[PDB]
């Protein structure tokens, strides 16, 4: 019956989280923290701050996950009001996120609408001339795994990127994501001094209750697909509710 | 909703992965792995489900054909490229240079290059992009695994057109390297000595029952004209004797054993007659001279001279002797198993003119076949391989087992059980 | 051990061996050994997180038995015997005593009496 | 210059700006000063005389970040501005490569874009022909000096030329830098003649604070109740109340004494405030107002505190357990040092030292099996590599790379103490 199929389409595009972004359901167990993201975040859009911050906490603990589940919520409420650059730490090597930079920037600008023309060290300084320098576009940074910049040699682009925070105009904010707790006696001085010092630890389940509860916001669904729904989610809770089950 | 095929023994593979992929780029995951040991069958089982479900799309890599990551991602590039040219014929496409990528971030800059441009697509479709065996990479190290698996990321997330891998690989030793990102998986574990007779056997009829060879035999022979099922029942009793007669020796294997069948199936036919066919008893009882002997083999009485032999023979004198005895057992008045140690020269010619049967001090044939033997690499040097011959810090260890030390003694007559003393 | 365990029913006079004689035997035994697995040197310098996951489990265990037991009152005896003896080896029984005194500071249950126990409203 | 119009677009609906929004806009990082005063006054007359003489000299100077030794030397050239030179901003850690400093040099010099090899020549030649001063910022020279100190060989056998129209304003980070990797013939060439910069102290600390609080402090904004926009429907006054002030100053001229810290500090606390006032109004984003020294308390404590603890306390059963077990076999066999299949064996101790309990028989049921009789007998523990790389990957545990995962080496990186203290909570 087309029903049934309709439903685990509903079910599975739910637990990828894949629905719209005004229905994707964040478990409560976080939702302070991406509040406390949110904030963060929109108030550096919005209002036009320019502090950065780096998530913190394991590997599969919704980082990028919180991170696109914002932005794309602020995309229908404001969407020119900025630019989303995300340089992944693992395939960008320190030098090859230069051009990475220049490139996401000028398919963002064609899309808001000769930088990656020159050397490494020209479109370097050119993005430094461009960014350093109604309303201002703010322009959004995502790091993924950015302790490899930050390794023992160089530090060179989480540097200048804090740079940037201290000086530009240009309203910048930086979401560093990695997974050393200690992500900090790895930064430099000049690095450590640049940043803003302001780190969040992304939280973990403390109580199996709390897992319960995950499951169940996942499950459920909210709406009617197939007849079955109030079925389903009823035969979801006596399941899920006896501890003998 | 996706027509799920059938397996002999994939049953819970086939619907687990019918199940963590499908139509919709949705509710697909980004990456998967398909992990097993080389012999269960994944090439297979994979494209046996890919053939029931044509209207999807996918691209077939040999990561094992090409060498390093590299050459991977400009072939990744040229087949997505070639790929989509062929999947709409219709719209007008500018083709990026596949050599010109040579960075995991030019891969991702043209991979969105050359979506953007097919935006004109009527629905979100997806692309299964197939690496046959990432883990065979001759190249790998750390840092690769993640770097494929992060694009999914990179690439932008309202394309048209949503790229998914499908990895595979062996050496589970690899996968718990990378268990935290708990991309989904399935294991294929490898098949039991019955299941493994039944797979053959229903691969290989079509091959044994139909060859050259048995058909040949049969005019060759009284013809004794008969169905195909008496071809049938020969060949699957042939099948399940060289499994049963060879399995300790080939493990749950199921290449080696397409190798076996094809070494000892010839001579099995030829030893075939006008009655056996209707019995399979007396057939084993008279091809039994192959069953019993891998005959997978294709002690040598060595070419090299006197004193060769005894250059040799004495140079395996310090894989137990040190030279704190030597100077003793050998005057002019257990590490049998273990490897060799390192000899210097001039203690060779030192045993060596002990124990050659005075009578020789000439040194021309000596060191000519001391270097033959270098040659030969019986006598290897642990240094390089063109300084050795200069007196510089260069050892020298035997590289031949007892047995040969046996053969060489006894040829030449010298005996060796005494300077072995424990 | 035999030797030993009938010494030991020696003592007291007890006329035949009983079941709980050679259990004392079995401790004395041990006595020299009862920390270390595969190296000796004992050390062990003597609260563990199994210890930890140990009354956790019990503590869940028995609120599901006593929220299943409706007649919510039982002695720390009967409930012994519905649970600690459905199986292997019965427990120290005092862990027990720790874990409902647990239950008494986050108050889940209530003793109400010696003689039963009891579960909170 | 030519994409920056590329950045100003138009939708711009009225954005609100609440109290501490002005407050930290103000207290921004970026905008005469107190804490270097003589320093300003010495540096200002060394490029006096080396330009208004039109001599060259090298100016060296060397602190830890956050001194205001960038902001010092700027204020100094733009007041020198106001009275020939190219302020040349060469930062090592700005630099792509390390010689790329000599193409904008090249560049400077020229406009030209050629290697670094023309690039020195000409400059040289400039050095030593040109007949008759540019302040080049040699910002984090360490990056540029790395190699075989060639690249600072050059930067100042240029400068002790006499006639060279090349004044440098050198700042290194440590003050023996020039007496630990440069060359002892460079060495001299540096000179003496290095101004030092001291730490801050909480006074200078009060001072900037109150300077970056100057228009500001304790003073009224026009605050609409509704909307929480701010004006510099009442006339709300605020209050920073300057014992919170005191105190991370003291805190911070303790341990660092930077401004950078201090000044984020301060925002911190700023906008936490902030952060409550509007949750107790929700005002989105779209009668006196004072910061408690509780606000700053907290503010400060976050910067110092760490999670470990706090993280360990979260972890799997199964990674506490592999933890305890570790540390076990560190006061078991002193060595601090356990190898990875001895830890499992120690986890099979610790399962089966406890007795046949029924609860004891549910732990190695699931941990070997996850219940499911129908497939059991495990080797190691579940999910034994997936917390083992848990671990790791966290930099808490720190493992050697062999493939031999039975005689590989483990080792605590966080104290053994704190570990042991979170085990007991
Ligand atoms: N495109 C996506 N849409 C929705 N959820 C996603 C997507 N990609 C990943 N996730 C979810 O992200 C979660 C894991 O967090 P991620 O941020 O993706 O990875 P992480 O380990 O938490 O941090 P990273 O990505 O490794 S730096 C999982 O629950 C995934 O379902
Ligand atoms: N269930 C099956 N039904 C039919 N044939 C099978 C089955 N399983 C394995 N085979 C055969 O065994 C072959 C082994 O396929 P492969 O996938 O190459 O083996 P493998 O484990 O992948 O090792 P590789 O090739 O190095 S990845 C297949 O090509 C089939 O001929
Ligand atoms: N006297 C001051 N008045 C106002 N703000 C100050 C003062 N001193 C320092 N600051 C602030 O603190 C920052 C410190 O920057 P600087 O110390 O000049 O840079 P730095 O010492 O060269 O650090 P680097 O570049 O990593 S070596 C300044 O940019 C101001 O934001």
């Amino acid at each position: 019956d087309p029903g049934f199929g309709s439903l685990q389409r509903r079910l599975l595009q739910q637990l990828y989280g894949t629905l719209p972004t005004d229905e994707k359901i964040i478990f409560t167990y976080l939702q302070d923290c991406q509040q406390e993201i949110d904030r963060i975040i929109k108030q550096s859009i919005i209002q036009k701050e320019s502090h950065s911050v780096i998530l913190v906490g394991p590997r599969q603990s919704y980082k990028t996950y919180l991170l696109d589940y914002e932005l794309s919520l602020l995309q229908q409420s404001y969407k020119e009001q900025f630019i989303t650059i995300r340089l992944n730490g693992f395939i960008h090597s320190e030098q090859t996120a230069i051009n990475g930079i220049a490139t996401q920037l000028e398919q963002q600008l064609q899309k808001i609408h000769t930088i990656s023309s020159g050397s490494l060290t020209e479109v370097f300084e050119k993005i430094l001339l461009l960014l350093d320098s109604i309303t201002k576009i703010t322009v959004v940074f995502i790091f993924d795994e950015i302790d490899t910049f930050a390794g023992p040699v160089r530090q060179t682009l989480l540097y200048n990127l804090f740079d940037m925070v201290e000086h530009s105009r240009v309203p910048v904010c930086i979401f560093g994501c990695t997974t050393k707790l200690n992500i900090l006696e790895y930064l430099e001085k000049r690095v450590k001094s640049r940043f803003s010092q302001r780190v969040i630890y992304m939280p973990q389940i403390q109580n199996l209750d709390d897992m319960v509860d995950a499951v169940r916001n996942l499950l459920t669904v909210r709406s009617e697909i197939s007849p079955w729904v109030s079925q389903w989610n009823e035969t979801l809770e006596k399941e899920l509710s006896d501890p003998r089950s | 909703n996706v027509t799920t095929p059938e397996v002999a023994f994939r049953e819970y593979q086939t619907n687990c992965l019918a199940s963590y992929i499908s139509a919709d780029p949705d509710i697909t995951p980004s990456n998967l792995i398909l992990q097993g040991y080389s012999g269960t069958g994944k090439t297979y089982t994979l494209k046996k489900y890919f053939n029931a479900n044509p209207n999807l799309h996918a691209v077939w890599l040999e990561p094992v054909e090409l060498v390093s990551w590299k050459p991977l991602l400009q072939a990744i590039a040229r087949t997505v490229q070639y790929k989509l040219k062929t999947l709409y014929p219709n719209i007008p496409t500018t083709d990026y240079d596949p050599l010109q990528v040579e960075e995991p971030f030019l891969l991702v800059k043209t991979l969105h290059n050359i979506f953007v441009q097919y935006e004109s697509l009527q629905e979100k479709t997806c692309l299964f992009l197939i690496l046959d065996g990432f883990d065979s990479l001759q190249d790998l190290d750390a840092a690769l695994f993640n770097k494929y698996i992060k694009l999914n990321e990179l690439l932008p997330k309202d394309s048209k057109i949503n790229i998914k891998f499908i990895y595979t690989m062996l050496e589970t030793s690899f996968l718990q390297r990378y268990s935290t990102h708990c991309i989904p998986t399935v294991m294929f574990p490898r098949y039991n000595v019955d299941e493994v007779s039944t797979i053959l056997v229903m691969s290989r009829c079509g091959e044994l029952m139909e060859d050259s060879c048995l058909r040949k035999r049969i005019i060759e022979e009284q013809i004794t004209d008969c169905t195909d099922d008496q071809f049938q029942n020969v060949a699957a009793n042939f099948i399940h004797l060289i499994v049963q007669a060879f399995h300790s020796y080939t493990g749950n294997d199921i290449f080696a054993l397409n190798d076996l069948i094809d070494f000892k199936w010839p001579k099995y036919v030829s030893r075939i007659t006008k009655e056996n066919i209707f019995e399979p008893l007396a057939l084993y009882k008279s091809a039994i001279k192959l069953f019993l002997s891998t005959d997978d083999n294709l002690s040598q009485t060595y070419d090299l001279s006197i004193i060769s032999k005894y250059l040799l023979i004495a140079s395996y004198i310090c894989s137990y002797l040190e030279p704190r005895y030597d100077a003793s057992i050998f005057s002019r008045k257990n590490p049998r198993y273990l490897q060799p140690s390192l000899f210097a020269i001039e203690r060779l010619l030192a045993i060596f003119q002990a124990i050659f049967p005075s009578l020789m001090k000439a040194n021309i044939e000596v060191f000519q076949n001391l270097s033959e033997l270098h040659t030969l690499k019986l006598i290897a040097t642990t240094m390089n391989k063109n300084i050795d011959y200069l007196s510089p810090k260069v050892r020298w260890k035997v590289n031949v087992p007892w047995e040969i030390i046996k053969e060489i003694s006894e040829s030449v007559h010298f005996n060796i059980s005494d300077y072995f003393s424990d | 051990m035999i030797r030993l365990a009938e010494a030991h029913a020696k003592m007291k006079l007890k006329n035949v061996v009983e079941l709980e004689d050679v259990q004392e035997a079995v401790r004395l035994i041990r006595s020299a050994i009862k920390d270390y697995a595969t190296d000796p040197k004992t050390g062990k310098i003597d609260k563990s997180v199994i210890q930890r996951k140990l009354q956790e489990d019990l503590s869940r265990e028995i609120m599901n038995v006593l929220k299943d037991q409706a007649s919510d009152s039982m002695s720390f005896n009967e409930l012994i015997k519905q649970i600690n003896e459905h199986s292997q080896d019965r427990v120290e029984s005092s862990d027990i005593q720790e874990a409902l005194s647990r239950l008494q500071q986050e108050d889940k249950v209530i003793v109400l009496g010696e003689g039963v126990r009891r579960s909170v409203r | 210059s030519r994409f920056e119009n590329k950045l100003k677009t138009t939708q711009k609906h009225q954005i609100v700006e609440t109290i501490f929004s002005k407050v930290k806009k103000q207290l921004n990082s970026s905008y005469y000063l107190p804490a270097r005063e003589n320093e300003f006054a010495s540096i200002y007359l060394s490029a006096y005389s080396a330009i208004e003489s039109d001599s060259a000299t090298t100016i060296y100077v060397a602190g830890t970040p956050g001194v205001g030794k960038t902001l010092t030397v700027r204020e100094v050239v733009k007041e020198l501005l106001s009275s020939d030179f190219l302020y040349v901003e060469i930062n090592g850690l700005k630099m792509v490569k390390p010689t790329d400093c000599y193409e904008t040099l090249w560049n400077k010099v020229s406009g030209e874009r050629l290697t670094w090899a023309a690039s020195m020549e000409s400059l040289e030649f400039y050095f030593k022909r040109v007949p008759k001063t540019i302040v080049v910022l040699l910002d984090e020279l360490d990056a540029m000096v790395t190699k075989s100190q060639d690249i600072m060989y050059n930067f100042f056998n240029w400068t002790t030329y006499e006639n060279a129209k090349l004044i440098v304003i050198a700042v290194a980070n440590t003050m023996d830098l020039p007496e630990r990797q440069l060359g002892n013939k460079i060495t001299s060439r540096i000179g003496f003649t290095r101004i030092m910069f001291t730490g801050y102290t909480h006074e200078e600390l009060k001072n900037i604070i109150d300077l970056r609080l100057k228009g500001l402090n304790d003073s009224f904004f026009y605050v609409d109740t509704k909307t929480g926009n701010a004006i510099l429907v009442r006339k709300v006054r605020l209050r920073m109340s300057a014992d919170a002030i005191e105190i991370a100053s003291r805190k911070v001229a303790s341990v660092s004494g930077d401004a950078r810290r201090a000044l984020k500090v301060c925002k911190r606390a700023a906008e936490i405030a902030e952060k409550h006032y509007m949750a107790k109004h929700g005002y989105g984003y779209d009668g006196v107002q004072t910061v408690h020294i509780t606000h700053v308390m907290k503010a400060l404590n976050e910067t110092l505190n760490s999670h470990v603890i706090t993280f360990m306390t979260r972890l799997s059963f199964t990674a506490k357990l592999f933890i305890y077990a570790l540390l076990n076999l560190m006061k078991k066999n002193g060595s601090q040092e356990q190898e990875l299949g001895d830890i499992v064996d120690e986890i099979k101790l610790l399962i089966e030292v406890n007795g046949s309990n029924k609860f004891v028989m549910e732990i190695a049921k699931t941990l070997f099996q996850q219940g499911s009789d129908n497939i059991s007998e495990q080797l190691r523990i579940i999910s034994w590599d997936f917390v083992l790389n848990q671990l790791l990957d966290a930099g808490i545990l720190f493992k050697q790379t062999m493939k031999n995962d039975r005689i590989c080496c483990v080792k605590l990186n966080i104290s053994v103490e704190e570990a042991k203290r979170a085990m007991n909570e």
